[PDB]
């Protein structure tokens, strides 16, 4: 049956033109692609695993589109936040994310990135308690994480290191996926209290009593006041070798830094891009705080880089670092959406019809995207480009023998007359 | 309340300053020094020395001292019970630092009360006031909490003033 | 305020914040009031100091640039805008300004060219963009001509540019080319609707008539150009009456009448003669509309006398026969002429009626009293000043012979409207007017046919109804839209006159009858469909349409009062229930059921006398004038249950449809019961099949006969039931004749 | 039911992929080895709803228990549905009483038979279901023998 696909997308358009909000179209496009992603994936010829991934990718694209256009377009402007110098850093961070839409967009994108991150299954047969092997062998004179750092790592049993590896890797995957609550649960429950505690430093300080404008979200002070310190402390910890590469990786991510080579070598376009947007973000916040004298000089223990990249440049670098992946045609759209250069790319792939015909999803996707765009933002895509796109896709509806559902797509030109 | 607390604790640090600096002068062990820096309510230099002496995890932990995060409090205490039930051996000063993170450094079961004989009473009171459970208590009932654990010398007047302050009701 | 009010506030904040930094940070808010007190050498230094501390504020920098603009210091003003623009790129209007000012001061530097390119991509093909393109060139005749031509290639519908082409032709005194383009451009439907273009058309033609070149060249094409002048006059008259004031409209009439008098003498049997015929009608129609405009403002005695006079004018117009279309040289020309004919009969038609509904056979009196030549002088009197020579005025010399004095037939009127939908480029003004004119009549207009005449091959319903993307726009959406526009418009005007007839206003005289929101949508979807949008503005137009789709389909956060939904539901049921084909029946019934399914939850809350959650900035204004009452709830629930049954029948659930239809003894349920009983009989009626089954088959045909007879019996007895018939009475009788002969 | 009532608030926060507040010196060591995942949440909510229904049945809210049991087609819900349908039949089955009521009483015993048969049919087919039985398979068959001889 699967050669139904176009129906689903077409179907969604029917429902829209007929209850005469348009963001639902895309939401459905997403779900549609996802549903199809499942079909080709389950039981299939290994020629299908490929086009299955091109559907999952499809789906992620629709999601990213929804998220960003919702934020950008459903922008109806709220009330400005008036801080005082007595206010906590927490509030200033919030203010920053409110006022600077460019940067919040980075947040949105990171959220999307996390959403679609793979995490291993929870490690089984985890041991009763930490470093149990070393303790049992005798030779841990101190039971604290820093003991084998104070003096040769030869202290820790091999099996203990192997388990610490399992743990820190799992925690790392969870952190990259946004699963911070799960990471704290794992830390707690796996007898890694001190690491847990480390994960608690992630929050900026708020006090509901002082920072009135969040006395709703909070009933109790929380987060840590000397955060610039925390951050250097963690970063330095991240640079100290004789720690497991995933642990160092974790601290890197937390300090707004770029994890060690041993770990980073396995990160893909999404993972890598995520890492570097995290860096942009971290740097930008800490700079925002410095420009408002909410950082205390004592805390500038160490040099961290102060110069934030632009999303443009991060993308360019990550691209050159992952050319194959970068060049994949829906991930180009992903980037195009991220930079807003989107009608830009529409008109572009339009002129590539004048090695876009070779891949099937593309001509469809661009067309339905163009439709959505001009629905949500009348004017968005050049009238001509709509004409050209629908023209060509329609002729494929004909080549597929689905003339049945051509009128729906017609509802965008007087050129429709000619059908 | 925060303002008053900060001035009181800066002042106590003014007083205990040389005592502790002397003690840091004579220590032969890095983790002990880290602890003493916590005795001067200097979280940052403790964190730094930790970092330098290659005690990095501790270093991170240290950064919590003075945020009263009850999660961290109950976790630190938990770690301490687990050690104090088997725990073949834990360094004498790491346990002290964890006990500081517990928020109840004498009020306790790994207790710093024995430090009664090694430090000015004021020095230990600083520990209760800085870590101790700042948010949940009023300055007065906090100070009172500490005094309830230690008799001060009858003749000492700065002692007397703390007692009159805590005595409130 | 004064000088004291602002300079005394100096000591107000000086005593509140005395440090230099905060003293200078108040400079912008100090300068805020000196700009209001007409102090520009002072306001300049106040803002300039705030700029000394707040050097990154795009608002302050622009404010100084706007102040240097009042000072006419271009070099200083431009630089200020630049800083605000480089700080904040979203300030599009400043990119135009910079480009606007750079081209006016000096073009020698390429910087003026650069900023003009950006200004173009921020405002695709806006009216100002070309203006700047011409300014930059100014700093030679052949050079200007090429710009306009290259500009007209991609922008043929721009009023200003085409005007400039005529002006350039006129500057080189090659007027023959000026009229030539003027003639070939009178085929453009957009330009024909432009007031300023038609004004240019009237002049460039007259200039050519008097021009030495017109006589020398030949007298063969003289008639051809002369036709366009009359056409231009008609279009110009339609527009001048609506926008311009009483004085200007009357003045245009005299030029029109002079032209008519100068043309009638030639006569003949060609396009010019045929054009004179149709334009003659327009003259009176517009003259009648012109008459009614004056009386509206005036007293009652003048109103009746003027409306009496106008009624005669519209009558004269309506009488004028359909022009001889075959007699024109080309297909475009003849179709145009006919289009205008339909417009004349339609507009004058509804006016004739609305004025005749006031009294009984009011029309007869109008003719019997003013058809007399005395009326011709009373018409010339009220319209014009008697001082002008009454000999060369067409109005005074026309032979008013045998006025038909026959009120118009609705069926004829419908085909006039449908044929004239494209008369005024389908402006929502045009349709909302017609829709309102039919709001008082017993026969309803073929809206679905109007839309088919406008957006050809636009599907009735789009397959991809799931999303609101505006590529899925359907004739139903539009039909659903116009219904609300008219239902909304009527209520708004009803409220207006209540505070202070609404039907009686002629189309030009009345103002915008729809909300600018609604008008913006229609203009957008129109430009989009007809493929006359702008590549840059495509995305904006597309979204503008998308915004309203979810309301036309009663989706998330629809700004729809329950009464308007019900009106949509029933208006589509009865619209669909009268259609012949199944495809159309299904669609219209589907949408009707859809809207019904959205109302009933509201009606149930309203049924227990609770409050409806009012909307947020609705698309169709709410009104308590038509708020649903409990007295009418049970009826809608019943009328809806019919609409459900009808769709059940069309889908195949005959058992449930009949079970429902039979439950309510309604005239409409008979026509449905009958129509579906007849089908079960006719198919099985003549093939070889079990005899017992044949008897059961005949039995259904017997039921059909009975239900049709119940319709006619109850129909002839009461008039209210005649109006409830889902199809015409004669159509019901038509079936019965065939039913019984079977 | 008590412990269930304490978990479900946690599962709901875990259902939306948030963080659980870790404990202070817990009595039973936490482990990320068995940390609950979204993949298993809907199951627990279902398995809990059974435990609710079972207690409702034991307390007397048969109407709500059956309404819940029937909602989920689980092997365990059969044994409960069957066990409670059998009791409504057995008590009313032999005393002098309205004949119409007697027919309704027998009707329940007919449902008991059917649910026990569904248990054995699904049980013999698949092993995973055999382990889900709230009581031993032979015990289910034991009742059925007596159910039908009644």
């Amino acid at each position: 049956y699967q050669t139904e696909r176009f129906t689903k997308f077409s179907d969604t358009l029917k429902e829209f033109k007929i209850e005469q909000d348009p963001f639902n179209i895309i939401r459905e496009f997403r779900s549609a692609a996802g549903q199809l992603a499942l079909d080709l994936a389950n039981s299939g010829d290994e020629s299908n695993v490929i086009s299955s991934k091109d559907w999952e990718l499809e789906a992620r694209f629709w999601h990213l589109v929804e998220l960003l256009l919702v934020f950008r377009n459903a922008d109806l402007d709220l009330d400005e936040m008036e801080l005082h110098p007595y206010n906590s850093r927490g509030l200033f961070e919030k203010k920053l994310m409110q006022d600077n839409k460019q940067l919040y967009q980075i947040w949105i994108v990171m959220v999307w990135l996390k959403e679609n991150t793979y995490v291993m299954e929870r490690p089984k047969n985890v041991p009763t308690s930490k470093w149990l092997n070393s303790i049992t062998s005798g030779g841990l004179k101190s039971c604290d994480l820093d003991f084998p750092l104070r003096e040769n790592t030869n202290v820790l049993d091999v099996k203990d290191k192997e388990e610490d590896h399992i743990f820190f890797k799992y925690i790392y995957e969870l952190i990259l996926a946004g699963a911070i609550d799960e990471a704290l649960e794992e830390a707690k429950l796996s007898d890694n209290i001190s690491i847990c505690m480390i994960l608690c430093g992630i929050q900026e300080y708020l006090n509901p009593v002082i920072d009135t404008q969040i006395a709703n979200e909070f009933n109790t002070q929380q987060g840590i006041k000397k955060h610039s310190l925390w951050r250097r402390t963690v970063y330095s910890l991240s640079q100290q070798a004789g720690l497991d590469p995933y642990e160092r990786a974790i601290y890197s991510y937390l300090s707004g830094a770029i994890p060690n080579q041993e770990v980073l070598q396995y990160s893909d376009w999404e993972s890598d891009l995520h890492i570097h947007l995290n860096q942009i973000l971290q740097t930008e916040i800490e700079n925002y705080l410095l420009e408002n004298n909410q950082v205390g000089t004592d805390e500038l223990i160490l040099p961290l880089p102060s110069h934030a990249l632009t999303v443009q440049e991060v993308l360019n670098r990550v691209a050159s670092r992952h050319p194959s992946e970068s060049e994949h045609p829906i991930r180009v759209l992903m980037a195009s959406v991220i930079l807003d250069s989107l009608p830009s790319v529409i008109h572009s792939s339009v002129e590539m019809l004048l090695d876009i015909i070779d891949k099937p999803y593309l001509l469809r996707i661009v067309t339905h995207l163009a439709i959505c765009l001009d629905i949500i933002n009348p004017g968005s895509v050049e009238e001509v480009d709509k004409s050209k796109l629908i023209t060509t896709y329609i002729s494929l509806l004909k080549l597929q023998g689905l003339y049945e559902n051509i009128p729906i797509y017609a509802t965008f030109l007087n050129e429709s007359d000619c059908l | 309340k925060k303002e008053r607390h900060c001035r009181l604790t800066s002042w106590i640090v003014s007083q205990i300053g040389p005592e502790i600096e002397e003690k840091i002068r004579n220590s032969s062990n890095e983790i002990e020094q880290i602890f003493l820096y916590l005795l001067l309510n200097d979280v940052v230099r403790a964190s730094k020395l930790a970092i330098e002496s290659k005690n990095g995890h501790l270093s991170v932990l240290i950064s919590y001292l003075g945020s009263n995060d009850p999660r961290i409090r109950d976790l630190a205490e938990l770690q301490l019970q687990k050690w104090s039930t088997g725990g073949c051996s834990i360094d004498k000063n790491i346990s002290k630092i964890y006990k500081l993170l517990s928020g109840s450094p004498f009020e306790g079961l790994f207790s710093l009360k024995e430090l009664e004989s090694e430090f000015s009473w004021l020095c230990l009171l600083n520990l209760t006031l800085c870590y101790g459970q700042i948010d949940e208590y009023s300055l007065e009932s906090l100070v009172q909490s500490h005094l309830d654990k230690f008799s001060l010398p009858y003749d000492d007047p700065i002692g007397v003033i703390f007692q009159l302050y805590a005595a409130n009701e | 305020r004064s000088k004291a009010d602002v300079e005394r506030y100096i000591a107000s904040v000086q005593g509140s914040t005395p440090s230099p930094r905060q003293k200078s940070m108040k400079g912008f808010y100090f300068a805020k009031l000196y700009y209001e007190a007409k102090e520009y050498d002072l306001a300049k230094k106040y803002i300039c100091t705030y700029i000394n501390v707040q050097e990154r504020d795009p608002k302050a920098h622009r404010f100084l640039g706007l102040l240097y603009e009042l000072e006419e210091n271009t070099d200083k003003a431009v630089e200020c805008y630049r800083r605000s623009v480089e700080l904040n790129p979203t300030q599009k209007d400043l990119v135009l300004k910079i480009a606007e000012l750079l081209c006016k001061n000096d073009v020698t530097d390429g910087r003026a060219k650069y900023w003009l390119e950006r200004a173009a991509k921020l405002f695709p093909g806006s009216p100002a963009i070309y203006k700047l393109k011409e300014q930059l060139l100014d700093c030679g005749w052949n050079k200007l001509f090429d710009l306009i031509q290259s500009e007209l290639y991609v922008r043929p519908d721009d009023v200003h540019v085409n005007i400039r082409l005529v002006e350039v032709y006129r500057s080189t005194k090659r007027l023959k080319d000026a009229v030539a383009h003027c003639h070939e451009a009178e085929r453009n439907i957009a330009l024909r609707s432009s007031l300023e273009w038609n004004s240019c058309v009237v002049q460039t033609l007259k200039e050519y008539l008097e021009s030495l070149q017109c006589l020398e060249s030949d007298k063969s094409d003289w008639r051809a150009t002369n036709t366009d002048l009359l056409l231009a006059y008609a279009n110009l008259m339609l527009l001048t009456l609506s926008t311009r004031d009483v004085q200007e409209s009357r003045e245009l009439l005299q030029s029109f009448d002079s032209a008519l008098q100068s043309v009638k003498s030639l006569g003949g049997n060609d396009e010019l003669s045929a054009t004179f015929l149709e334009m003659k009608g327009h003259f009176y129609m517009h003259a009648g509309s012109l008459l009614l405009k004056m009386g509206q403002h005036s007293s009652n005695v003048q109103w009746r006398a003027l409306s009496e006079l106008a009624a005669l004018c519209y009558l004269i117009a309506f009488q004028v026969p359909r022009p001889k279309i075959k007699l024109i040289k080309g297909e475009a020309g003849q179709n145009l002429l006919e289009m205008m004919a339909c417009d004349r009969l339609s507009q004058s038609g509804h006016m004739l009626l609305n004025l005749s509904r006031g009294k009984q056979d009011f029309l007869k009196e109008i003719v019997e009293t003013f058809a007399n030549k005395s009326g011709q002088s009373a018409l010339y009197d009220a319209l014009f000043s008697s001082q002008s020579p009454k000999d060369t005025s067409f109005l005074g010399s026309d032979d008013i012979g045998n006025i038909d004095v026959r009120e118009p037939e609705l069926e004829d009127l419908t085909r006039y409207d449908v044929g004239a939908i494209r008369a005024h480029n389908g402006s929502l003004q045009h349709l909302t007017w017609l829709g309102l004119q039919w709001n008082s009549l017993p026969a309803l207009p073929g809206i679905r046919k109007w839309l088919k005449q406008l957006f050809h091959h636009l599907p009735h319903e789009t397959s991809r109804l799931e999303t609101n993307a505006p590529e899925s726009i359907c004739i139903l959406d539009l039909e659903v839209f116009l219904l609300g526009v008219v239902y909304t418009s009527h209520l708004q005007l009803k409220e207006k006159c209540n505070s202070h007839q609404p039907l009686c206003l002629p189309l030009p005289v009345c103002k915008q009858l729809c909300t600018e929101r609604q008008k913006s949508w229609w203009d957008a979807v129109c430009t989009l469909i007809h493929r006359k949008a702008v590549p840059g503005n495509v995305a904006k137009l597309r979204l503008l349409v998308q915004h309203e789709i979810n309301t036309l389909r009663a989706q998330e956060k629809h700004g729809l009062q329950p009464a308007l939904l019900v009106h949509w539901a029933e208006c589509l049921q009865k619209t669909g229930s009268g259609l012949n084909s199944f495809y159309d029946q299904r669609e219209y019934m589907g949408r009707s059921v859809h809207y019904w399914k959205k109302v009933l939850p509201l009606l149930k809350i309203i049924k227990k006398k609770n409050s409806i959650p009012e909307p947020i900035d609705p698309l169709f204004k709410h009104f308590h004038s038509v708020d649903i009452q409990a007295s009418e709830i049970v009826e809608y629930e019943e009328d809806a249950h019919i609409t459900f049954a009808i769709l059940d029948a069309v889908n195949g659930n005959i058992e449930d449809a009949v079970t429902a239809f039979e439950s309510i003894k309604s005239v409409v349920s008979y026509w449905n019961l009958a129509l579906i009983f007849h089908r079960k009989a006719e198919d099985i009626e003549n093939d070889a099949l079990s005899p017992e089954e044949q008897e059961e088959c005949k039995n259904y045909l017997r039921k059909t006969r009975d239900y049709l007879i119940k319709i006619i019996d109850d129909s002839d007895s009461n008039l209210s039931v005649v109006k409830k018939l889902p199809v015409p009475l004669e159509s019901v009788k038509e079936m019965l004749n065939s039913v019984m002969q079977e």
